[PDB]
């Protein structure tokens, strides 16, 4: 069977060639090189680059809600609580839980930076640090 | 969860595949061990059909003494490279 | 005594023979020779090393005015262009001074704690306008290397007419092929890019930019496969158009895509160098008409220890025979389809193979009918042996 | 450093380009030379034979044309020089 | 290895008849290991 399926498979393409010959010694034609040299040249760039893209594509970071619930206790260890108090709220706009004005921000900000003295190089690198930190959030991802 | 994962197993399983296709499936299409040369360059493949076509014929008809005496000149036809040559060049009227 | 002046022939005849053992004293005259000779080069790559270290646009006109001018003046850069350096030199070394000062709005209080993180502030981007240690040493360099130049050039010597004298008109053409120099650059830019990837992404993200460069250097690398037939126009064009964009790219585009500001990202800079490195040899190839080419692999020009190891590497890994001898074929011009091309790629590379194994074979020959030693076996049978039982 | 420096820079810019044009010269005239001898040799073994089998003008039908006749001379025996 | 240097150096200048007359012969070799055989044995040079 192994031996019949190779015969046939170069018979039919010694038939294949010869139904469309090319003449010989004529150096191959521009536009069949770049139909033929150019597909596998992308295909083997995005065989090569898929899984890349897929990974990227498919990582995608998310975000999640704000809280709307806090509670707090004080107590004595191994006793009922001394003090329990709630802070509901979804509008953000009651003073229980309600987001931050950017005034309050600012100057918050404003005062975290002329905090350090005129010698000491280490008050100036704390500065910088508290100041970096805060940056990082947004108005929008500030809670009183 | 692709982030709780760690680089190192995921780039091993990526670089692993683009090994095992690479030297699998690419290599092989692409490449021609230089023995198996003298079997696809075969100038005429129209002497040998003729072999297996008979002896699909007579399967068919019993004979089976010829099924056999048959199939054995295949055989030494794939294991003496001096006559497939003989057997696979052209005839006279690709000649004239 | 100074009628020695052939240093233009001794440059190439002592770095060969210096390419093997010679221990001797006339080393370091030759390297001072060498020095002194190819002084032209050592003030455009200081140039390149200042701008890395301001990481701003003050001193942005120096690199670009080196290359465009001065790396594209055929003969010479007619010691006009350096008077143009010397000034501009002086100007920026004055103005950074001057905007070095305490009583403008650069102060502690307010400007430094506002400004940190954002990456292109003004005075950050406008050059060196801000903490800082001595930093300014490269720009000191830069003008005492371009004094001595003068110094050198007194010593012994002193747009269309531009390109006419750049192109068309060479008096002399020093034939040389540095090919391999500018895809091993490129090898080590890919490099750097595929390992230190943390720098180009703001357990964090691939990211989808990263993707992007491979691709672009992916490509960057077959067009200059292309260029290879005697391209100069295409070069040319190449070369100007790659220079603005990593220029632009590096100082205006990556710090808002990573939020990492310039002078800090210390990847960018080793990319920024090295890559900058690529276009000095690349406009000496410009103005230096293209060689003959002969074709076949820089891997076999000899048949040696490093031949071996370099074609092992060059077959082991997958899809880079196969993307060479594609890009090898669609822009050569060939009689054979592409299946015909490939089996004389892997033909011609098994007879290397045999060759080459058989000169090593007679490089160390060993007498015959001898029983093999037995420290041989110990070194040879032993670490196979260790080597399955770990491996299992 | 008036005199003598541009003298001996402009003798040296002539002797390399001297030395540069008879390298070419000499490599292209080797390339055309040994192109000839092959062309020939590869002309004279054919007319030995002469087995009166043509070639259809097509790439592939003419790569399959190998037969005994065109290795019959010893890979090393040919007398090029006098 | 001669013969693919020989067919390389063609490819550069022109001559695709010739780039083709050797490839084909260069097949042959790997069809038949008689004549493989009578190419790759050593040269009067070793064997003196």
């Amino acid at each position: 069977e192994n031996f019949y399926a190779h015969i046939f498979n170069i018979k039919c393409a010694r038939q294949f060639e010869a139904a469309y010959p090319a003449p010989r010694g004529i150096p191959k034609g521009k536009l069949v090189k770049y139909m033929m040299g150019f597909p596998i040249i992308i295909g083997v760039v995005i065989f090569i680059f898929s899984p890349l893209l897929l990974w990227s594509l498919l990582n995608q970071i998310g975000t999640i809600s704000m809280p709307e619930k806090v509670t707090l206790r004080i107590s004595i260890e191994g006793y009922p609580p001394l003090y329990e108090m709630e802070a509901q709220g979804s509008n953000h706009d009651n003073a229980e839980l309600g987001m931050i004005k950017p005034d309050q921000l600012a100057s918050l900000n404003q005062a975290l930076t002329d905090s350090y003295t005129t010698r000491d190089t280490n008050s100036i690198l704390r500065s910088r640090m508290s100041v970096s930190y805060l940056k990082g959030y947004t108005y929008e991802d500030i809670l009183i | 969860f692709l982030a709780k994962v760690f680089k190192g197993g995921v780039i091993a399983v990526y670089l692993s595949v683009i090994l095992v296709v690479g030297r699998g499936l690419v290599r092989g299409i692409f490449t021609t061990s230089p023995s198996t040369v003298m079997f696809t360059e075969l100038p005429n493949a129209d002497h040998l059909l003729k072999i297996c076509l008979d002896i699909y014929l007579v399967r068919e008809a019993k004979d089976f003494m010829l099924e056999q005496d048959l199939f054995a000149k295949l055989i030494f036809l794939f294991r003496s490279p001096a006559t497939l040559i003989e057997w696979t060049r052209m005839s006279k009227k690709k000649q004239e | 005594v100074q009628s020695a002046n052939d240093v233009e022939k001794m440059e190439t005849a002592v770095s060969v023979d210096w390419q093997q053992k010679s221990s001797a004293t006339r080393l370091l005259n030759a390297v001072v020779n060498c020095i002194g000779a190819h002084t032209d080069i050592l003030c455009y790559f200081f140039a390149i090393m200042t701008q890395v270290m301001t990481g701003g646009l003050i001193t942005l006109p120096l690199p670009l005015m080196s290359l465009f001018w001065g790396n594209l003046s055929n003969p010479r850069p007619s010691k006009f262009f350096w008077v143009t350096m010397i000034t501009y030199t002086e100007c920026v070394i004055v103005i950074k001074f001057v905007c070095q000062f305490a009583f403008m709005p650069y102060n502690s209080i307010t400007w430094r704690t506002e400004h940190q993180m954002d990456p292109m502030s003004l005075d950050k981007l406008f050059g060196v306008s801000q903490l800082w240690d001595i930093v300014l040493l490269f720009s000191l360099f830069f003008h005492r290397y371009m004094l001595r130049k003068l110094g050198l050039w007194k010593d012994a010597n002193l747009p269309i007419g531009r390109f006419i004298h750049q192109l068309f008109h060479p008096k002399f053409r020093y034939i040389r092929d540095l090919y391999p120099i500018m895809f091993g650059i490129d090898v080590i830019c890919f490099l750097i890019m595929t390992f230190g990837y943390s720098a180009f992404g703001e357990s964090r993200i691939p990211v989808t930019l990263v993707v992007m460069l491979v691709g672009m250097t992916l490509a960057i690398i077959i067009d200059r496969a292309l260029y290879l037939r005697k391209s100069v126009v295409g070069k040319l064009i190449y070369q100007v158009l790659m220079i603005a964009f990593l220029h632009i790219w590096v100082f205006l585009v990556l710090p808002n895509m990573t939020r990492r500001s310039a002078i800090s990202n210390h990847v960018a800079q080793a990319l920024y160098v090295i890559k900058s490195c690529y276009f000095l040899v690349s406009a000496w190839q410009i103005r230096n008409g293209y060689p003959e080419l002969c074709i076949g692999n820089l891997l076999t020009h000899s048949y040696g220890m490093t031949n071996m190891i370099a074609f092992k590497v060059f077959m082991n890994i997958p899809f880079l025979f196969e993307l060479r001898t594609a890009i090898d074929w669609t822009w050569t011009d060939t009689s054979m389809p592409l299946f015909d091309f490939f089996n004389m790629e892997n033909f011609y590379a098994h007879i290397f193979n045999i060759k080459c194994a058989r000169q090593f074979e007679a490089a160390y020959p060993a007498p015959r009918g001898i029983p093999k030693g037995k420290l041989v076996k110990y070194m040879m049978g032993f670490p196979i042996i260790i080597g399955v039982v770990i491996f299992i | 450093a008036n005199r003598g420096a541009v003298l001996k820079n402009q003798l040296i810019e002539k002797e390399m380009k001297e030395q540069n044009e008879q390298q070419k010269a000499k490599f292209n005239d080797i390339r055309r030379r040994t192109e000839a001898i092959r062309e020939r040799y590869q002309k004279q073994i054919e007319r030995g034979a002469a087995e009166r089998d043509f070639e259809p003008v097509t790439y592939g039908h003419a790569k399959r044309a190998g037969d005994y006749y065109m290795f019959k001379y010893d890979p090393e025996n040919d007398d090029l020089v006098e």
